[PDB]
């Protein structure tokens, strides 16, 4: 109840100068409490998350430091005391603690690179949510936006999207659309580096994606370069989270593993048929990041004149050649892709140009059994078959059996 | 609601294209035909025939095994459930009403219906009063049964006209039949509410999930199998096993601070799987015969995802 | 080691009580393995249990190692001959909060006198028989020494000056029985009685005997030619008691039985040390102890076959303490398998909980069940105990089969053995774990309190409803006794199939002339001649009837609060026996009611009834029907979930709400799934004055509240928690009260089902409101000067959609509003603009434009149609905003034409 938060909240005060007043409140606490893992500690994981989000929302760079400092000392003298678990994520509202640090790094980040945009895209994020006090404070959500950083980082596509249309795209407009995808970038990269010191956040993502390959139809090519780099470090950080989701739950549950898997397979099918039109540099730093996905590798080693690419693919990897000759199968470099290909029916050349005389006449054979509907076919079937026993060097026995 | 007519698809063969889409009005009708397009993305596509007309919400949908497909006319029975409290049953032509539905008996309000087909028109509803209606259409009128149990999602069980389940409130599974009344009765997790407890494809095991994504599974066909698992988030639309695949689940979900629904599909032995991921709330979804579509029911639109 | 596991060697309870400020200051104390002790006060609401672990747990004499100073919380033991000292504060401080951390010295064991086995070992410790009770402490040897340890404390805390002062004799025959302690005009007057019969008076002051009486109880006697000889010796037990400024003393003499009643009043002067003015009483002996209090002498005995006789003795010259007591009542060797409760193990789970007795016998035979894995007390929390047993008792009944089938007659019978086996198993543990120890009364509470062996009770006068249920201008008695008696003699199919139709009909009632057609279902032969003949043969009956109910609605006087831990747990279950008792004669009286009143499906055999004969039962059958589905209902309720913990004072004090170990671990109140009876008793001597009296008076009570308690009470209880079980409790309730539909709108809008509470809310819409539930389309309704039946709920609905995000249902609610317009008032533009707003937003068909046209041609509204206009050509329908306004009018075209030209900013 509140009777609680407003004790526990006291003593984290008190825990900075001394050790002594602190160890007394949470002994009697959990001798006090129900201690049981259904409800009762569903309480002190409530009281933990109010505790940790009154931390953050309170010189505008100095009291965000403030805050952060404060929030990572509070992780501490939670732990040396104990607090030895309290779990209550489930949905929406130990991962809450993670959470608010990276909201925390992720609001930093975007108040010491304030310009004339970023300025009014945060007024009007501020505004269209609820009103502003008329009494000064300019500024004007820092405390309040700091602990829902969703909501700025969704708003500020709307922003970009409007001014876009009256732009008439043409030159100078185009840095507003990269200026904006930078700093979401940056404060992207913010909350992914700091957590290895330990629905509406992806359509902002997925909108920006399909807005920046539409700009790059109608630009320089290094403004298209340069925006091409956003792009994919948001998409590997979007799927190194996708997997990192993925790989928490396991087990039981398995159609909901199943239905994630799909929705995952589906998102990064999508993201590589935008980018194979324009530089094939970000393939290889695709498939580095997410190790996936090797539909898109083997069209891109494929469309192009590399040969070496698919065995290099193939050698730093694990079972690639089975993958790689069943997607050939399902479907100089024309040649080549023929040959991959070809496994299955006809596979009597391959056979023969792959030095398999024995494979070649067990597929002549196999092809001459299963055809019955033209004796012509039949026949040059049988004699290549003949002319590849008689070619292979076998044993005598096989040689006279065949 | 939406639900596809899974039992005429196999105990009939008839009409297996046909999805039902029950919203506030009425109940639409669609149908899935193979046409080209790609096959490596979905070779599957949604055509909207008819939509009928009644004038209350459907809350539910569950076709039977009577219906039939004759050149462009098509004799549709379909067990829905009107706005008032009540589980309605009727069965219209195409697009014309030819029958109404007098349903009334129900105290409280409905959770689930179903139908099954022997003799006639067996309809098995559940609401929150206490009671479990049995409704028998046969040859001399009908015949009306009211039993003291509590249930919320009442399913026949595959080729068994003479055995059924109902899934109560607060977990109990009872497998109730037509002639010696109830037979067993098994619990599950009794510290969370329970979703349902539909039986899988084999007409062999007995899949029973719950509200705090609670599953478990006692397959009679594997030597008394009982598997238990969990998954990743809460089940509001219970689960929908699949066609084939006995150890295979669907359950949708939606988490609300980041706007995105997901429906995992659970699996013995194999790891989290999410295929389904959309961005905005899901009403209801549904599998398909061939084990392959899903066609998932939103609040404004229908989609049909091929994995 | 099941037997030996839990039982207690003793039992000793204190209690103070300042002269000054009335200090309350209760606790319990247990013995055993572990020195436990637990706040059971009556004043303070979190309270914790503790556990002090010691070295050989209580090696003693026999009863000794029990002393208690009036300080909290001075408490003296001694273990494998060693007296400790523990002080600490659990009344406001440890035992108050939460914590587990001390940073104090609160042990001090030290060795005062050389108590050994060859030397001298003690017998009665009396730490209060000396002046200072947190200092000193006295204690007796069994060779005739009383010696004493002043432990004076110094300037720093935790350092003692212990001073050694004994006074022994030189023969066995002055050793102290039983040494009592009491203060007179705040002095220290201890009293003790030797081996020799000599009642010697010590005092604290010159650690010597002041006075000395000689009692001659050692010559041979002889009744009815049987010289018996006189020499009983007790263990341990008390032979001397105390009140206020007076002690007594009574005496078994041999196997008499009549005891005595000698109690001594002990004036301060110099004239008259000691005067007894009593000879015996005719009361049994206390074999167990004694408490006196005035003139009442509460004694308790105890029999060799594990059996307990409380009796008390009011010398008022008028009446006494006359109680029966009930032995063990055996009901679970009846089977039972019909409606309602189905499945096997959740009846006898049910069947089990419904007690409330057992505590620790349960988990030790299920730990000794499931062999090869019998661990310690690991279990802590109780909800998962439940579900444990669940699983051990379905891993070892193997289901058998036959034929591709399985064999539920043999698993039926499997379960009903093993549900016997485990009954018969848990009231064998118990048997032999609980019964009485001691007894001690308390001056500030002024309660006679029980202290048995591991089960807290206490003792209470009996009511009107358990003196007429145990079947002992004067009439409605035999009639009353010959209903519960054929009411009692049904079977248990009968009785659920009467609770399943009972619960049923709290909605949808149905009270009439159908009971006499269902409760012929039992064979009855002759048995309604017999009642038909006595009800035919008497004058005035339902009048008589009507006056015995009235004299009986109860009511309150002064009324009062508490809040504790075991007085609210004991109050609780008080009223949930009384709930049951009047369940069970509501039930009775309408057994009794429809078999005088069967007619039989007859005009003849009906007609005799309703000629105006009598003066009918219509309201008495409504308050009667009312009061027993409130009974129900609070039978239904457990006794845990409560709600807030503010003690304010008189009348206004609540319960504890938590005080357990955790939120799965059901200690007090805890657990809200299957409970929700605690909020209402925290809410509204203290269980016979008035905590319970004012419950009895809410419920009783049906016209003069005006509303339902059981809809304030689930009101009340999910404001806090409890939101799993009250979607049972508001489909079970009525649908008369105001606010029980806003409740169950609110249990399923909290649950996930959303179509339940939509359907609810629009349901309720066209009457009242329910607070913020309803207030803001309250203020739309009244705006409009009118009374909208189905306008204003659709319009509110509109805007509700519309203003979350949605676009299809909020113009569909909109015209649906604008179709049901029966008002046909001045106030139907409100309609017409959110209409036009929801097209605007949404779009899709070409009906946008109707709406547009038509509003802007009424009145002078053209900011709407401007409005329209602007997001029709935003949203991309250049092609059809074209075609669509050659159809309106010519002047509102021209005039949206002139709003559309007149823009300032040219874009792309």
């Amino acid at each position: 109840k509140i009777k609680l938060l407003k004790a526990a909240f006291l003593q984290y005060c008190r825990k900075d100068l001394g050790h002594a007043q602190m160890v007394v409140d949470e002994l009697f606490s959990s001798h006090s409490d129900l201690d049981s893992d259904s409800e009762l500690d569903r309480a002190v994981t409530q009281i933990s998350v109010d505790l940790m989000d009154d931390y953050p929302a309170s010189i505008i760079l100095h009291q965000l430091e403030d805050k952060m400092k404060a929030h990572s000392f509070l992780m501490d003298f939670i732990h040396q005391v104990g607090l030895f678990g309290r779990l209550g994520s489930f949905p929406v509202r130990l991962l809450l603690c993670e959470h608010a640090e990276k909201l925390s790094a992720a609001i930093v980040l975007k108040n010491h690179h304030s310009r004339l945009s970023d300025l009014v895209n945060t007024a009007i994020l501020i505004a269209l949510n609820k009103r502003e006090y008329e009494i000064p404070s300019n500024l004007t959500p820092a405390d309040v936006f700091f602990r829902e950083v969703s909501q700025v980082d969704t708003i500020c596509e709307c922003l970009l999207e409007h001014e876009e249309q009256v732009l008439r795209d043409s030159i100078e407009w185009a840095e507003v659309v990269i200026n904006v995808n930078n700093i979401l970038k940056d404060m992207l990269q913010a909350a992914s580096h700091y957590r290895q010191n330990r629905r509406t956040v992806i359509i902002r993502q997925h909108e920006i994606v399909l807005k920046v390959a539409y700009p790059q139809a109608d630009s320089n090519l290094r403004n298209i370069v340069t925006e091409q780099l956003v792009a994919l470090i948001d998409c590997f950080l979007d799927g190194y989270v996708s997997q990192l989701k993925s790989v928490d739950k396991s087990s039981n549950r398995e159609r909901y593993d199943n239905l994630e898997m799909e929705y995952l397979q589906k998102r990064s099918d999508l993201l590589s048929p935008l980018l194979s039109l324009g530089q094939y540099l970000w393939a290889a730093s695709l498939a580095e990041k997410y190790c996936d996905f090797d539909i898109l590798v083997q069209m891109c080693e494929q469309t192009d004149n590399q040969s070496r690419l698919q065995r290099y693919m193939t050698q730093f990897a694990d079972q690639n050649f089975s993958d790689f000759l069943f997607r050939w199968y399902l479907e100089q470099h024309g040649q080549l892709a023929n040959f991959l290909q070809a496994h299955e029916h006809l596979s009597w050349l391959h056979e023969i140009n792959s030095q398999e005389l024995e494979k070649a006449h067990a597929t002549l054979l196999g092809l001459a059994n299963m055809e019955t509907r033209y004796f012509a076919k039949k026949k040059t079937l049988l004699g290549l078959s003949k002319l590849a026993a008689l070619a292979s060097d076998f044993s005598e026995d096989m040689l006279q059996e065949k | 609601y939406v639900h596809v007519v899974e039992f005429n698809p196999f105990e009939n063969g008839d009409s297996g294209n046909l999805i039902a889409y029950g919203g506030n009005n009425y109940v639409v009708i669609g149908t899935c035909t193979f046409q080209e397009e790609e096959a490596d993305v979905e070779g599957i596509q949604y055509k909207t025939l008819r939509t009928f007309h009644h004038g209350v919400r459907v809350d539910g949908i569950a076709w039977s095994p009577e219906t039939r497909l004759d050149s462009l006319p098509p004799v549709i029975k379909f067990c829905t459930s009107a706005a008032d409290m009540k589980i309605r049953l009727f069965t219209s032509d195409l697009q014309d009403k030819n029958e109404y539905k007098v349903l009334e008996g129900h105290t409280d309000f409905i959770n689930g219906l179903v139908f099954d087909p022997k003799e006639g028109q067996e309809i098995a509803s559940v609401s929150d009063d206490h009671t479990c209606r049995i409704w028998n259409l046969e040859g001399v009128q009908t015949a009306h049964f009211v039993l003291h149990s509590p249930g919320m999602s009442v399913c026949w069980h595959p080729e068994e006209t003479f055995k059924l389940m109902v899934a109560e409130k607060n977990g109990t599974i009872r497998f109730y039949d037509l002639l010696a009344q109830q037979a067993i009765l098994s619990l599950e997790s009794e510290q969370v509410p329970l979703m349902s407890a539909h039986w899988c494809l084999k007409n062999t095991f007995k899949v029973g999930a719950v509200a705090g994504n609670d599953w478990l599974i006692w397959d009679i066909t594997r030597s008394s199998y009982p598997q238990n698992k969990r998954p990743v988030h809460m089940d509001r639309a219970c689960l929908f096993r699949w066609s084939t695949i006995s150890e295979n689940l669907f359950a949708t979900t939606g988490y609300p601070g980041k706007m995105a629904s997901q429906f995992q599909i659970h699996h013995l032995g194999h790891p989290q799987p999410i295929l389904m991921g959309s961005v905005a709330v899901g009403s209801g979804l549904s599998w398909h015969r061939t084990l392959p579509l899903c066609v998932i029911g939103g609040d404004h639109k229908l989609l049909f995802w091929v994995t | 080691k099941y037997s030996e596991s839990a039982g207690g060697f003793y039992y000793v309870e204190s209690g103070k009580l300042f002269s000054v400020t009335r200090n309350r200051f209760i606790h319990w104390k247990t013995s055993g393995d572990t020195l436990e002790l637990m706040e059971e006060s009556l004043d303070n609401l979190l309270n914790n249990a503790i556990r002090l672990k010691f070295q050989n747990c209580s090696v003693l004499p026999g009863g000794v190692y029990v002393s208690e100073t009036q300080n909290r919380v001075i408490i003296l033991m001694l273990t494998n001959q060693t007296v400790h000292r523990l002080l600490l504060p659990h009344p406001s401080r440890m035992y108050r909060s939460e914590l587990v951390v001390d940073f104090t010295d609160p042990c001090n064991y030290q060795l005062i006198p050389a108590v050994p086995g060859i030397s001298p070992n003690s017998t009665a410790s009396t730490a209060w028989l000396s002046s200072d009770g947190e200092a000193l402490f006295a204690l007796p040897c069994a060779s005739g020494g009383i010696f004493v340890l002043k432990l004076p404390p110094y300037d720093i805390p935790g350092m003692v000056s212990v001073v050694e002062l004994k006074r022994g004799d030189q023969s066995p025959s002055d050793r102290p029985l039983s040494l009592a302690v009491h203060c007179v005009e705040h002095d220290a007057f201890i009293f003790a009685l030797c081996q020799d019969h000599k009642l010697r008076m010590w005092s604290y002051k010159e650690q010597m005997c002041l006075m000395v009486a000689d009692m001659l109880e050692y010559v041979p006697v002889k009744k009815d030619l049987r010289l018996t000889a006189g020499t009983g010796h007790k263990l341990r037990l008390a032979y001397s008691p105390t009140m206020g400024l007076y002690l007594g003393i009574y005496m078994h003499a041999p196997k008499r039985g009549q005891f005595c009643i000698f109690q001594l009043v002990s004036t301060e002067s110099n004239r008259y040390s000691l005067d007894h003015i009593s000879s015996l009483f005719t009361s049994q002996e206390t074999l167990i102890d004694f408490a006196l209090t005035s003139t009442d002498i509460w004694a308790l005995w105890h029999d060799a076959e594990n059996q307990t006789v409380v009796k008390y003795i009011n010398f008022e010259h008028n009446v006494a303490g006359q109680w029966n007591p009930v032995f063990m009542q055996p009901l679970p060797e009846e089977e039972i398998v019909i409606r309602d409760d189905q499945d096997p193990r959740e009846m006898y789970l049910q069947s089990l909980f419904t007690p409330g007795q057992f505590t620790n016998e349960a988990l030790c035979k299920a730990l000794q069940i499931f062999c090869r894995g019998t661990e310690r007390n690991l279990d802590l929390s109780w909800s998962e105990l439940k579900k444990e047993v669940t699983l051990a008792v379905e891993n070892e009944l193997q289901g058998s089969v036959t034929e591709y089938e399985f064999s539920q007659e043999e698993f039926r019978n499997l379960q009903q053995e093993f549900w016997c086996k485990f009954y018969a198993c848990c009231l064998q543990y118990q048997e032999a774990l609980s019964h009485p120890l001691a007894l001690h009364l308390n001056p500030h509470t002024n309660m006679v309190c029980l202290l048995k062996k591991g089960y807290l009770s206490f003792l209470i006068p009996s009511s009107l409803v358990d003196h007429l249920y145990l079947l002992p201008a004067r009439d409605v008695i035999c009639l009353i006794k010959c209903l519960r008696l054929i009411e009692e003699s049904v079977t248990v199919d009968m009785s659920v199939i009467m609770e399943m139709s009972c619960y049923n009909l709290q909605s949808p009632e149905k009270a009439a002339e159908q009971i006499l057609e269902d409760m012929i279902t039992i064979d009855v032969e002759n048995v309604m001649e017999d009642i038909c003949s006595k009800l035919q043969e008497i004058r005035n009956p339902i009048h008589a009837i009507g006056l015995l109910i009235r004299e009986m609605n109860i009511r309150m006087n002064l009324t009062q609060l508490y809040g504790s831990n075991t007085a609210g747990y004991i109050v609780c279950r008080g009223v949930h026996k009384i709930a049951s008792t009047r369940f069970l004669i509501c039930r009775d009286l309408l057994i009794l009611q429809q078999l005088l009143m069967r007619l039989g499906d007859a005009v003849i055999w009906g007609t005799g009834q309703l000629f105006q004969a009598q003066q009918d039962l219509l309201h008495r059958t409504a308050p009667l029907l009312l009061s027993y589905y409130l009974i129900k209902w609070g039978s239904e309720c457990l006794a845990t979930d409560v709600p807030l913990d503010t003690l304010e004072s008189n009348l206004q004090h609540l319960s504890v709400l938590e005080l357990t170990d955790s939120g799965a671990l059901m200690a007090n109140r805890f657990v809200s799934s299957p409970q929700t009876i605690v909020e209402l008793f925290f809410q509204e001597k203290p269980e016979m004055i008035t905590a319970i009296t004012s419950y009895l008076l809410q419920l009783l009570w049906p016209s003069n509240p005006g509303c339902l308690f059981l809809e304030c009470l689930m009101g009340n209880c999910q404001y806090v928690q409890l939101q799993d079980y009250i979607q049972l409790l508001h489909p079970w309730c009525q649908v008369n009260v105001g606010s029980c539909r806003f409740m169950l709108g609110r249990c399923y809008l909290v649950t996930g089902e959303g179509q339940k509470a939509l359907e609810c809310f629009c349901q309720a819409a066209s009457e009242v409101g329910k607070e913020e539930f309803l207030d803001r389309l309250i203020r739309s309704e009244d705006g409009e000067i009118v009374s909208t039946p189905r306008l204003q709920y659709y319009d509110k609905v509109l805007r509700l959609l519309d203003v979350i995000g949605l676009p299809e249902l909020v113009i569909q609610l909109a015209t649906s509003a604008i179709t049901e317009a029966g008002d046909d008032w001045k106030s139907q533009a409100t309609l017409r603009t959110c209409i036009f707003k929801h097209h605007l937003d949404l779009g899709h068909n070409s009906q946008a434009y109707e709406a547009l046209t038509q509003i802007p041609d009424s009145s002078r509204q053209l900011d709407c149609l401007r409005q329209l206009v602007v997001v029709l050509c935003e949203r991309s329908q250049l092609q059809d905003l074209v075609e669509f306004p050659y159809v309106n009018l010519h002047n509102e075209v021209v005039g949206i034409i002139e709003s559309r030209a007149r823009a300032v900013d040219l874009m792309t």
